[PDB]
């Protein structure tokens, strides 16, 4: 890519280890561990 | 030819089959009925070697590769040009390695020995006879042995481990691996102190069993003390080889998935799932 | 749908119509007729892949509106997108030393590995099925399901790029990521 | 009953008490936390009836033909 | 511009020429006791020739 | 478990008072105290620098799963402190992308040598040969690789990470990216001496518990004044296998062993990425590879299909295909 | 080291109360859990 | 006050803070040097307007890529 | 009751009390900081009617 | 309550109460440092009423 | 160990100590109940 | 151990130090909570 | 160990020195806050 | 000041100065080496206003 | 150990040398200010 262009927080994952979605995130399947995969949203507070 | 104390120790007595017939010695080497034995086992199983090479591709050691046969031989002594000859090189190794470990308990009762050193062998043997007997036969084929090749064996490690996605998630791997990395520390601690006491810097008195459990207390925090240290080598090493045994017996008989998926019991205990 | 179930993609009275009596989008209809358009894309063009096995809409549906396997987007670097706008897995060298041609990191390695963990489950096959694990980027070496997995690839980025991803206007809100 | 701490030492049953009682109450709240019906830090305020419920059985033919959700 | 020559090879074979030094060294230092050996026709040495026998220098004490 | 000699079966003793002239002395041999663990300048410092990388994995760890203290300990073997992003190469990186890993590498490392100073230090104190600072720095050696061959092939992005299962995920793609790491031949010379330091300390442990009635365990008395244990042992194995060590040269081959496992394993390292880039073609090259019949043959035309491409960057964007 | 049967009298009248205790406590707990939200 | 070095040997001490001030002080500067607003090496001539303000998102920075060319 | 101290070595305990209590609190606050609708640090200025709430059972 | 001195060597708890104080310290910082809305050294000069609040935007 | 002198007297301040932490804790609670109540 | 006027001359400082440290924290929060309030 | 002129006299510059280096950081956080402030 | 001689054997005390110094002045020389701006034997002959500079921010 | 006038002898070294080494560094400093200012 000639650019980089930042995902939205949303999309980017808490954990930089780079096999975790084959060797964990396959299998574990949590819903509190699942939500934790990302960072959660984030807002200026101007903007609420 | 005699190391200058030797004579006096060469008696008879402590073989446990033969009795005196060949309770002798061939230079340095004690014979005794399982040496004979083992240089049988060890000729035909080496010229058998040197015939699957004069067979093969090439005389080259490295690549040299006497394969087990296909699997649908199962139980079968296949062909001999079709990994039959893998199949009898395999029973000259069992009976050579049987051997040697009879013939040191044979030596060790002549010098009056604990049998230590034929029980920690055994362990060797119990990896062999558990990568070419008992996982091939819980498997029902011969073919799932490893073959004799000095890199061509390596190629086959490599496949057995991806046969299972990713090894190093076995959990047996994991403990086996343990032992042999704090084994090699071990041994280099110990073979340290000894060395370190025995030979002192220049113009300084030679060190005591004193000096090398305070340094030892100094390294670990506690004194493992001079009996100590050799069970704790016997044992990481021993146990290296029993849990190896165990890790590559299990993968395959037991365990047919990738091993990580193995871990999805530790995910799922109550207390979290 | 079920057996006899026409009235999943039809107005019952009015099979020419792809529209409810109340003027909304029989959307169902809509997909079907694309999903009629890939399959035969999918039989016609990629026989290197289905040969004469080929699919039918039950390979994926299996009697169920919604098949196995979905996915939509997430993370960047998540691995499924080589199915869709990514390409080229590769980091091995095919040569001895070092070069500029390849600079691969050992991240990308480990990407690769993810990657080819998830189509070993998905066949449940191991790594040995496609590969002599003594050199991964070897061919010749490889069983030739190598080749059909190659092409298995390359139809997969044709179905998602042109047909699965822009149904996106059609569906309801409730099927999208 | 007093007797029984003749038998047994009471320095050796309290603490064995007191560490036994200790990690039950842990785990049964974790088992709890891990609950999505007592998931209380996040739901906790939700009422009886708004609390999840664990599926049923199928309580029908148990081969119903669907229709879609409405466009 | 050696083609088969390339550097791993040139370090294996430095690793080589190491280790049989080593295992001459270590197969001297495994000499000092019982050697030389004996046997009819007199003494031997065995191959490499035995480093000497050590005496070692106790700690005083008056 | 049972033992076979009584000498801790049972009637274990007690100095109450202590030895050294269970219970422990507070002296000096020499200028060296002998009641404390010692740690000295070095061993303090050491601990501080070592604690703080420790502190920062754990930290990492723990933030990668948006702290939740539950999940810290679930996914515990799971979770890592990740090297730097490739296009950095050597440079600094950002503090949450692999900032903080080089950080609690520095940490690491500077705790490391302050603790071979620390061993160094005491080594001399006790009046002892060097022995045990140089077994440590070939430790050292090899860990230091995972720092310059990294530097040397010009990315800190192909650092281990710090993680239980993730350093084995590194651990098996160093292994695929630089064609299989069985044929690296100090890769195979580094087993070799691995595998005979196993060999040796079954050997050794067993022969001297198998003398030990006889005292072979007083191993510095048995090198110093041979006593029978020693000559028996001597026997066995000359008697065995035609040739024999002596009590003090056994642990000589122990120590080379045990060095020269790591020693080789490092060359191995620093050789990988630098010299060769494909260990498999160089076992090729160097006529390592035994031959397999053809498993598939391409056709010219697919010889170009299935050329792959090297892999790139993500996507760094969600594409819409409405048209 | 040991206990008397006086002492052990002593003693277990206190275990008792705090078993006791423990137990209402336990109880108006679980009964404030089930009036929030039952698991029956 | 100055009893506490009757109650800890400053020998002891003084290393301990020596040791503590190193470390904190080296872990400041390596955070600063990995943030945007502080990278003073590569970004410190520019003005207090012109240094970076937000930039807290935790991938500003493409994760995979190929090493830089090699030359 | 006091003769519990008797029984029990009262620097022990003491200690033993203080680390325990310590690691329970710890494990409180970080449950909590996890959750959606504690992670204060994030939300903490939200009002109480805004702050997250987990999912119900689905509507009929 | 200075007899607690006499309970304790002040030399062990010093010790102690200075290490948990120093490790809680850096916990709290590396906390706030790795969230979004007190990631200061990056962002500390934002005033309050633009400073990072963990909601979603409305608006769906 | 302790006589029971020793004993009584500790007993009065460990008491008095626990319920003085209770006291406190309560208060954090309501506050953090004030604040955003969990039912 | 220590005497028991040697014990109350010790805790004098440790009070002291305590709320010193007190002290600075609640300017340190109160500083925080006008620059960025976490409620 | 130590006397009590001893330590007296050692706390003299354990004091003075702390405050010094103290001194000397104010100084230094003053330059950073002018070169680029961080609230 | 000259009595810390007395506290600490000047033997050691300038062998572990001679060391960390070094230690230091060698990361320090490789973080510049390392750095873009800084790459001397590389780039040491550009002139100031030609040696690179990191990015100003946009702010966004 | 030193003695007393001994470490005063010491100390006037220490002092030259730690001396000697800042001026070295301003230089090398002040050319590499010059050269490529880092401010
Ligand atoms: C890769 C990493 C790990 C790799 C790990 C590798 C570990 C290697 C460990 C083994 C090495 C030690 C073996 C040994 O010393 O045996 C004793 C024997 C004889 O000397 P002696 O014991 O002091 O004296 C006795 C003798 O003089 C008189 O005895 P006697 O009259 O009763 O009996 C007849 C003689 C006849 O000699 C022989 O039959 C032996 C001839 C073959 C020796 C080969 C040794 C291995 C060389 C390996 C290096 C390399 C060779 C190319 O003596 C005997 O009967 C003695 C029988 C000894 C049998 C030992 C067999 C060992 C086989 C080892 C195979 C190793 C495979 C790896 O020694 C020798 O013959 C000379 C060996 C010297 C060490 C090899 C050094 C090579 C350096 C490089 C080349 C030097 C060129 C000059
Ligand atoms: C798919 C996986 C690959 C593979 C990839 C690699 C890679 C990659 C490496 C090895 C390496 C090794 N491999 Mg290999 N390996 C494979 C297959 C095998 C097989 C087998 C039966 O198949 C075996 C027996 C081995 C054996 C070995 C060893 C001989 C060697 C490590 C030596 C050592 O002692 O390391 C253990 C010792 C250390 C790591 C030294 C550590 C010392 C430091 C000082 C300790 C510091 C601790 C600190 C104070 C505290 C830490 C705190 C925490 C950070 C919190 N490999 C296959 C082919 N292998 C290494 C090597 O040398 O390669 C040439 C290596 O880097
Ligand atoms: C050693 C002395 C006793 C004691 C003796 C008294 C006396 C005497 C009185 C109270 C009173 C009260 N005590 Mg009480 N109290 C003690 C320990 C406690 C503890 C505890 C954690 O141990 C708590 C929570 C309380 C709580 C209370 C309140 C219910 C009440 C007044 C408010 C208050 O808290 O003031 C703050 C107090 C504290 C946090 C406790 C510590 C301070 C001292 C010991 C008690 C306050 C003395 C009060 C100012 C005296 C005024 C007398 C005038 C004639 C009006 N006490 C100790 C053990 N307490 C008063 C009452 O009943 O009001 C209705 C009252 O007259
Ligand atoms: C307890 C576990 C560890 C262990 C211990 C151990 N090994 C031991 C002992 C002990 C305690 C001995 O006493 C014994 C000995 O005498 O050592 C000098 C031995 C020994 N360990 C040996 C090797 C060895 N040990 C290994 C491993 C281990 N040894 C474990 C790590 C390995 C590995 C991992 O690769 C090897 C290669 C020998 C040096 C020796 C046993 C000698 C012996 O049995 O001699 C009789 C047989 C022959 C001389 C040759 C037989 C030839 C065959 C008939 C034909 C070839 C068949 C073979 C399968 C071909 C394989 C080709 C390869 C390329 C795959
Ligand atoms: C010859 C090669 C083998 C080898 C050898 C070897 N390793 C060695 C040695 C030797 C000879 C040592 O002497 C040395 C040692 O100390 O051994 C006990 C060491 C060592 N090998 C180690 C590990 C190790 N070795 C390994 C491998 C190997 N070691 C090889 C197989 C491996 C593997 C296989 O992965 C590991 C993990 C260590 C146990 C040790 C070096 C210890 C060290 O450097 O520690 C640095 C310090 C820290 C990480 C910090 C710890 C922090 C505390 C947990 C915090 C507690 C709080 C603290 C008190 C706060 C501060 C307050 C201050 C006021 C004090
Ligand atoms: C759904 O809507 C489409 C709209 O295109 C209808 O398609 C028509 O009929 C097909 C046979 C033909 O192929 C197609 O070109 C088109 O002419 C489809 O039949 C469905 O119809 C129902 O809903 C229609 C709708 O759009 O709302 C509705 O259409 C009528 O009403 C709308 C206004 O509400 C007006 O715009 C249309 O022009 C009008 N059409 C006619 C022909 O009157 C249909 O009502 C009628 C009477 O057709 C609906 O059909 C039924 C039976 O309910
Ligand atoms: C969003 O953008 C990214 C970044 O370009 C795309 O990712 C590219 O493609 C991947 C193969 C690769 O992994 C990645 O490194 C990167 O090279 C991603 O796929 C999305 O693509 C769409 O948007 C692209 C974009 O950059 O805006 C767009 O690219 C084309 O248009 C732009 C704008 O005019 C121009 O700058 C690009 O050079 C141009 N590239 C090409 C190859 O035409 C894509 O359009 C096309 C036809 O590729 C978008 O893709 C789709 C299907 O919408
Ligand atoms: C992300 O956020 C999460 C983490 C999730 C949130 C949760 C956080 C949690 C759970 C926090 C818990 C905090 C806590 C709990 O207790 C905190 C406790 C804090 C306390 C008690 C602090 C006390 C400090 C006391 C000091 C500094 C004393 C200094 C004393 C000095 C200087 C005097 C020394 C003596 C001298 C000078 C002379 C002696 C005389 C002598 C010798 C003589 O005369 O002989
Ligand atoms: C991540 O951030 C990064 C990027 C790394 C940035 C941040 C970096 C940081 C935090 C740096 C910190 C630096 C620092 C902190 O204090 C640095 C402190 C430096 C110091 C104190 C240097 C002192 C040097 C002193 C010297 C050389 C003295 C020599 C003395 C000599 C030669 C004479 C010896 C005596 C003699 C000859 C007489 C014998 C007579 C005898 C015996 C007799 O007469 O008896
Ligand atoms: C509150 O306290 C908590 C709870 C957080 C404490 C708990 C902590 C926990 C649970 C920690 C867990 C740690 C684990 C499980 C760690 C696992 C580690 C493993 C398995 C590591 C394996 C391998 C790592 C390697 C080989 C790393 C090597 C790194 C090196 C050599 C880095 C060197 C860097 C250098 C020399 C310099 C860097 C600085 C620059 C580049 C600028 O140069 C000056
Ligand atoms: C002292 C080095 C401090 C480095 C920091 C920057 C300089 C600041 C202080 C400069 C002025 C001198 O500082 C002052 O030195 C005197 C001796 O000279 C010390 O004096 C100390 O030792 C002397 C005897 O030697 C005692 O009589 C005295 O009671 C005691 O305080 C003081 O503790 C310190 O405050
Ligand atoms: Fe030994």
């Amino acid at each position: 890519g000639s650019s980089y262009q930042q995902a939205p927080i949303t999309n980017q994952r808490r954990m930089r280890g780079i096999m975790i979605q084959s060797t964990l995130w396959d299998m574990d399947r949590k819903r509190s561990a699942t939500r934790q995969r990302y960072y959660p949203a984030s807002t200026p507070a101007n903007q609420l | 030819a005699m190391l200058s104390f030797e004579k006096k120790y060469r008696v008879r007595g402590g073989t446990l089959i033969g009795g005196d017939l060949f309770d002798f010695w061939f230079g340095p080497f004690y014979v005794g009925f399982f040496g004979v034995t083992t240089i049988f086992f060890v000729t035909l199983g080496t010229l058998l070697c040197v015939w699957g090479a004069a067979m093969g591709p090439t005389w080259n050691l490295w690549q040299i590769n006497i394969a087990p046969p296909d699997l649908k031989y199962g139980l079968g002594l296949a062909p001999l040009r079709e990994g039959g000859l893998w199949q009898i090189i395999t029973l000259c190794a069992l009976g050579a390695f049987g051997s040697w470990a009879l013939r040191q308990a044979e030596i060790a009762r002549k010098l009056g020995m604990g049998m230590h050193i034929p029980w920690a062998y055994g362990g060797a043997i119990l990896a062999y006879t558990t990568l070419v007997v008992i996982r091939p036969f819980l498997l029902g084929a011969w073919g799932h042995g490893f073959p004799y090749g000095i890199f061509s064996h390596l190629d086959w490690v490599s496949n057995v481990g991806y046969q299972y996605l990713h090894f190093h998630y076995n959990p047996a791997h994991m403990i086996a691996v343990t032992f042999f990395f704090t084994n090699c520390l071990a041994l280099a601690m110990h073979g340290s102190l000894i060395l370190s006491v025995t030979n002192p810097p220049k113009g300084t008195p030679t060190g005591t069993s004193e000096q090398e459990n305070v340094f030892f207390r100094d390294l670990l925090g506690y004194s493992i003390g001079a009996i100590g240290i050799h069970r704790l080598g016997l044992f990481l090493a021993v146990g290296a080889a029993v849990w190896s045994a165990i890790c590559i017996v299990i993968s395959g008989p037991f365990w047919t998935q990738g091993w990580p998926e193995w871990w999805n019991w530790w995910l799922n205990l109550p207390i979290w799932k | 749908a079920g057996t006899g179930n026409c009235a999943y993609c039809h107005n019952v009275a009015a099979f020419q119509d792809d529209t409810l009596p109340n003027g909304k989008p029989l959307y169902t209809k809509i997909v079907a007729r694309r999903m009629l358009q890939m399959t035969r894309n999918i039989n016609g063009n990629y026989s290197q892949h289905v040969k004469n096995t080929g699919v039918t809409c039950y390979t994926c549906h299996m009697g169920k509106p919604l098949p196995n396997g979905l996915w939509f987007y997430s993370s960047q670097t998540d691995y499924l997108r080589h199915y869709l706008d990514r390409d080229g897995a590769r980091v091995i060298t095919q040569g001895v030393a070092p070069s500029n041609a390849n600079r691969s990191s050992t991240k990308q390695a480990e990407w690769t590995y993810a990657l080819m963990i998830s189509q070993s489950r998905s066949l449940g096959v191991n790594c040995t099925y496609c590969h002599n694990t003594r050199q991964f980027a070897s061919w010749r070496e490889a069983p030739p399901a190598r080749v059909t997995a190659y092409h298995g690839i390359l139809m997969l980025r044709d179905v998602n790029q042109n047909y699965l991803a822009p149904l996106q206007p059609v569906y309801p809100a409730v099927r999208l990521g | 009953m007093h007797r029984i701490w003749l038998m047994y030492d009471p320095r050796r049953v309290m603490v064995a008490l007191v560490g036994f009682l200790a990690v039950l109450a842990l785990v049964i709240h974790f088992v709890l936390l891990s609950s999505q019906r007592y998931s209380w830090i996040e739901n906790g305020t939700l009422g009886a009836d708004q609390a999840p419920v664990g599926a049923s059985a199928p309580a029908a033919a148990a081969e119903m033909s669907p229709l879609p959700p409405g466009r | 511009m050696m083609e088969y020559i390339d550097g791993a090879q040139i370090a294996l074979y430095a690793f080589w020429l190491f280790f049989f030094g080593l295992i001459i060294y270590l197969r001297r230092e495994d000499k000092r006791e019982g050697y030389p050996l004996e046997s009819p026709q007199g003494p031997r040495d065995g191959w490499p020739k035995g480093a000497p026998k050590k005496t070692y220098v106790h700690r005083d004490h008056g | 478990m049972l033992e076979y000699q009584n000498l801790f079966t049972r009637v274990q003793v007690r100095t109450v008072p202590e030895p050294g002239i269970f219970s422990y002395l507070a002296g000096k041999f020499g200028d060296a105290q002998i009641g404390p663990i010692y740690l000295g300048w070095a061993g303090v410092l050491s601990l501080i620098f070592g604690f703080i990388a420790i502190e920062i994995i754990g930290l990492n760890m723990w933030a990668s799963v948006g702290w939740d203290p539950v999940e810290f300990i679930r996914q515990l073997p799971w979770l890592a402190l990740e090297p730097p992003p490739p296009q950095y190469g050597l440079r600094v990186p950002p503090l949450n992308q692999g900032g903080w890993y080089l950080m609690a590498g520095f940490f690491l490392t500077v705790s490391i040598i302050l603790w071979w100073i620390r061993i160094y230090r005491r080594a001399r104190a006790l009046q002892m040969g060097s022995h045990l600072p140089w077994a440590f720095a070939s430790a050292i050696f090899l860990y230091s690789t995972f720092f310059f061959q990294p530097l040397l092939v010009g990315s800190w992005s192909e650092m281990v990470p710090f993680g239980i299962f993730p350093h084995l995920d590194w651990t098996s793609a160093f292994s695929i990216r630089y064609g299989n790491l069985y044929y690296n031949p100090f890769h195979a010379l580094s087993i070799a001496f691995l595998y005979g330091s196993a060999v040796l300390f079954a050997m050794h442990g067993a022969t001297i518990l198998a003398v030990a009635r006889m005292g072979g365990e007083r191993e510095i008395e048995q090198i110093t004044d041979r006593g029978t244990a020693a000559e028996r042992s001597m026997l066995f194995w000359r008697w065995c296998m035609g040739f024999n060590a002596t009590m003090e040269s056994i642990h000589r081959w122990a120590w080379w062993f045990a060095v020269l496992t790591t020693f080789t394993g490092g060359i191995g390292i620093l050789l990988t990425g630098t010299v060769v880039d494909n260990w498999y073609l160089w076992g090729v090259k160097h006529g390592l590879v035994a031959p397999y019949p053809a498993q598939n043959q391409l056709t010219p035309e697919q010889q170009d299909l299935l050329r792959g491409r090297y892999q790139g960057t993500a996507p760094d964007s969600f594409p819409s295909y409405v048209v | 080291g040991g206990m008397t049967e006086e002492e052990a009298r002593r003693f277990h009248g206190y275990m008792v109360t705090g078993t006791l205790g423990y137990v209402v406590v336990a109880s108006v707990a679980h009964f404030l859990a089930w009036s929030w939200r039952p698991w029956f």
